[PDB]
RNA sequence: UUUGGUGCCCAUGUCGCUGUGGAAACACCUGGUUCCAUUUCGAACCCAGCAGUUAAGCACAGUGGAGCCGAAUGUAGCUGUUUCAGUGAGAAUAGGAAAGCACCAAGC
RNA sequence: CGGUCGCCUCCUAAAAGGUAACGGAGGCGUACAAAGGUACCUUCAGUACGGUUGGAAAUCGUAUGUAGAGUGUAAUGGUGUAAGGGUGCUUGACUGUGAGACAUACAGGUCGAACAGGUGAGAAAUCAGGUCAUAGUGAUCCGGUGGUCCAGUAUGGAAUGG
RNA sequence: UGGAGGUAAAGCUACUGAAUGUAUGAUGGCGCCACCUAGGCGUACUGAAUACAAUUAAACUCUGAAUGCCAUUUAUUUUA
């Protein structure tokens, strides 16, 4: 005897968006490359770093990326692109 | 039968009893206590049996505290049912007892009755119990 | 699906150059915006076109 | 809810945050602060966080608080900037509405060779 | 602010017993309107 | 106002001596009298509210701004986005004119002005006067709303202590029981 | 060095309590006739002047009350190999703490 | 037999990303001519006290309160001078594009500096190629509509196509 | 060597739920009166809020690793 079985009601899931950090600290980067994909600003933008229509951080100039902790109780993260600054 | 009045989620993941002792490790309300030596899942039915046992073997002035509480529920699929078609329905509530958690404590009656009272409470529970006193 | 889209056409060359949205139930009056026109190469009034 | 000075600081913080976010060509930032008696002016540089040029009613020795002396202050600060070889500036108020004395100072600076 | 149809004009108020022509700005008739109970004509304010 | 200059001289001297205040402006100064003629019939009889405003206008010389609720309640038929109530805040010369006109014309015309005091300060120095009827105010014609209402005239002061506010009230001779 | 302005910082920077201060400046303040303004109020914004003012704000000294920070020892978890070597938290505690770093204008 | 079939959010998912089950909870097939763009101004909910109708709770004044408020929505993340509220002027909810990247079997998807044309706000700097962000969507074939500097089966048209 | 993260652990006066005892206690139930409506004195007892001491969590976090991941520096190796 099988006795019959009930029915499940929740078996739905969405595609996983590949968010998170893309360029790590110290890595050289050119303008227009993605540095951080997020839903809501988890990492604030600094100098030479822009914002998009999806809160995506992208570079605005050549240089080395650099994360700096700031804000109350050092709970806010900020990214920047420190220009090559070769300056001979 | 101790039971939470409401829960946010009917079917939660089971909580492991393997590990050391997180909280409820030292007698802090009474001065004699029933410590566990083997982590296990014990349900509200065992609490009620143990609590009723203590109360029957208590006196007219003894006072007791129940530390552990059956927060987490467990399910059980109905009999003769093949695997699939979702999780079963909640059946019984169990308190998670780890190795070293003080379950029952007693005070305000002489030592022999308290030692005997903790013995009958621990014979109602699956965990291997042991008696401890309160630090001065 | 529901059809809340609407078309906006120029008023000089009578060419349709834009595709927008409009709620007929809420907004009852025809759109009379001013947008860039590829033909006239200037800004000109664009009205709703059936 | 506050006093006038605190509200001006709050509005000034808004303006400073906006300028530091959008000033891409690293122009010198000419912050003017107007008081009840006098109005002073200082040209900071947010890249170096120093003051390149300064001008004030105390420096010019005038019974200020008038639209007349604002023109003199603007002429002096613009002359100093021209000598400093900086002409691309951004003009922000200390948090006060751009009008009256503030407008006169800006126009005097603009008419003396400044680009803003 | 200004440019109003209701002008605040200094109208005088007379009273019985004690004249006490108090001049107060109001949007009423421009004459000595007589009030029957004023401040001075009250048992509470003066008179035990 | 001549009595305004009288307020200046008299309040300065007497108050200064009464508490040995080290500065003439340490004495309390009255700032603003808010008037709030608000009614809930605008949810149903909107017309009434309009007339309300005009009468309020006729009392002070400032046109009343209509206030809106910050919540919505079904039992009161309230909903967000509606205007239920006007508030006027008088300052400068006009506020003292209204204050004097109230104490000298409107108030002693009150049906039974037995007064109420000591039990009105909010603990921070304010004071609210709850008028019962509008007709008693001289700046009102007999033709009015089908419903009659009162007022919620309130007062403020520079000081934060209610006792010093009471002292200013006594210096101004605001006529209440023992205060 | 001190006062005033401002940037960097984002409580060991706060909230509060007790006192002192103004020369110059900062401020309240004096009026709305001008430019400008109130979803209504010269309250605010904006004007043109400093009569009065040290209550405020503001600036100094004290205050360990609230808030914040937090050593060493020990412990829980981890990595290996052991059934012992590193790594080392959270909580608790002695305790610190009445901000700090630069630029400009004035008497110094 | 019952249930489900596409997309979005959280957990399982083991602190990069990814990771299944007829595993545990929910939503979507939109809404807004303003809830878009810009300039300026402004900042909780609740609670305490004091006050006619008016009441536990409508509105007012003062104080306190560090988010429990709002951000059209299911959750998550973000945001208290903000991305929330109000006002004025507007339609960039543009045209032609597009170096460089994210993620991907493909098809498709996502972000975007910068250039030319002509505009909107603003004194100007600057911002605007739809909204705080992620769901709101369906290939090819076939036929219909508008425009068109292309073709027009000997030639000129037309039909019929591009 | 630098950085991203929020798991193990731990904590619940740092929130959301669950939750133990003691003390002060809104609240009701329960009475006994007066009063038909404003209420009052004790409550076998229920229990808001606060203080003290102690707890629980995949969809709780004021915190919080190691390992692993990305990038770079040095040394060595392979032409993948
Ligand atoms: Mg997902
Ligand atoms: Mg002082
Ligand atoms: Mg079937
Ligand atoms: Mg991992
Ligand atoms: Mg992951
Ligand atoms: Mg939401
Ligand atoms: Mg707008
Ligand atoms: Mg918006
Ligand atoms: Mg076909
Ligand atoms: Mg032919
Ligand atoms: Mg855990
Ligand atoms: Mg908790
Ligand atoms: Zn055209
Ligand atoms: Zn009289």
């Amino acid at each position: 005897s099988k006795k019959g079985v009930g029915s499940t009601k929740n078996g739905r899931d969405s595609h996983a968006k590949r968010l998170g950090a893309k360029k790590a600290d110290g890595q050289m980067i050119r303008t227009g490359q993605i540095i951080y994909r997020q839903r809501g600003t988890r990492v604030y933008p600094g100098v030479n770093v822009g914002l998009g229509s999806d809160d995506t951080l992208f570079a605005l100039s050549d240089g080395l990326v650099k994360y700096q902790k700031f804000g109350p109780k050092q709970g806010k993260t900020r990214v920047s692109v420190v220009k090559h600054k070769l300056d001979a | 039968m101790l039971q939470p009045k409401r829960t946010k989620y009917r079917k939660p993941h089971n909580v492991s009893y393997e590990g050391k002792a997180k909280g409820n490790s030292y007698v802090a309300f009474g001065e004699y206590g029933l410590v566990a030596t083997k982590g296990n899942w014990i349900d509200a039915r065992a609490i009620e049996s143990a609590r009723i046992a203590i109360s029957k073997c208590l006196g007219k002035t003894g006072k007791m505290w129940i530390r552990i509480f059956p927060h987490m529920s467990k399910t059980k699929k109905p009999l003769e049912v093949r695997m699939g078609s979702g999780k079963g329905n909640p059946e019984f509530w169990v308190a998670v007892v780890k190795q070293g958690t003080v379950m029952f404590e007693v005070a305000n009656i002489p030592e022999s009755q308290m030692i005997k009272a903790l013995t009958r409470a621990g014979h109602k529970l699956p965990v291997t119990w042991k008696i401890l006193k309160r630090e001065e | 699906a529901v059809k809340r889209s609407t078309r906006l056409g120029c008023n000089d060359c009578r060419e349709i150059n834009y595709l927008t949205f409009k709620n007929v139930k809420k907004n009852p009056e025809k759109l009379a915006l001013n947008k860039f026109c590829s033909r006239c190469r200037k800004v000109v009034v664009h009205k709703e076109v059936k | 809810m506050k006093t006038r000075t605190e509200q001006r600081r709050l509005r000034h913080k808004r303006i400073v945050k906006k300028i530091r976010a959008t000033n891409h060509d690293n122009r010198v930032v000419l912050m003017v602060i107007k008081s009840l008696n006098h109005i002073s002016v200082q040209a900071w540089d947010f890249s170096q966080n120093i003051v390149l040029a300064s001008s004030s009613s105390l420096a010019l020795k005038l019974k200020n608080g008038n639209k007349d002396n604002a023109k003199l202050v603007g002429q002096d600060i613009a002359d100093k900037l021209v000598k400093l070889k900086l002409t691309n500036v951004v003009f922000d108020t200390g948090g006060s509405k751009y009008h009256g004395r503030i407008a006169a100072l800006a126009e005097a600076a603009r008419e003396r060779g400044l680009n803003f | 602010k200004k440019d109003f149809h209701f002008p605040s004009q200094s109208v005088s108020f007379k009273c019985a017993s004690c004249s006490n022509s108090f001049t107060i700005e109001s949007t009423l008739k421009q004459k000595e309107i007589t009030i029957d109970i004023c401040g001075k004509c009250h048992p509470f304010y003066i008179g035990e | 106002n001549n009595l305004k200059a009288h307020y200046q001289k008299t309040i300065a001297k007497e108050l200064q001596k009464s508490f040995a205040f080290s500065s003439i402006m340490q004495v309390p100064r009255l700032e603003k009298i808010v008037i709030n003629m608000g009614v809930g019939d605008a949810i149903r009889d909107s017309k009434f509210l309009e007339s309300a405003l005009n009468e309020l206008h006729l009392i002070s010389g400032q046109k009343p701004v209509a206030t809106k609720a910050k919540n919505a309640i079904s039992t009161y038929k309230l909903r967000a986005g509606q205007l239920i109530g006007c508030k006027v805040t008088l300052r400068g010369e006009r506020m003292w004119a209204f204050l004097e006109k109230l104490i000298y014309v409107a108030l002693p015309r009150v049906r039974d002005f037995r007064g109420l005091s000591l039990k009105s300060f909010d603990g921070r120095g304010n004071y609210t006067i709850g008028i019962k009827e509008q007709i008693i105010f001289p700046e009102i014609v007999y033709d009015d709303i089908k419903r009659i209402r009162g007022f919620d005239v309130t007062l403020v002061t520079s000081t934060n202590k209610d006792s010093e506010a009471l002292a200013l009230l006594r210096a101004l001779n605001l006529p209440l029981v023992k205060g």
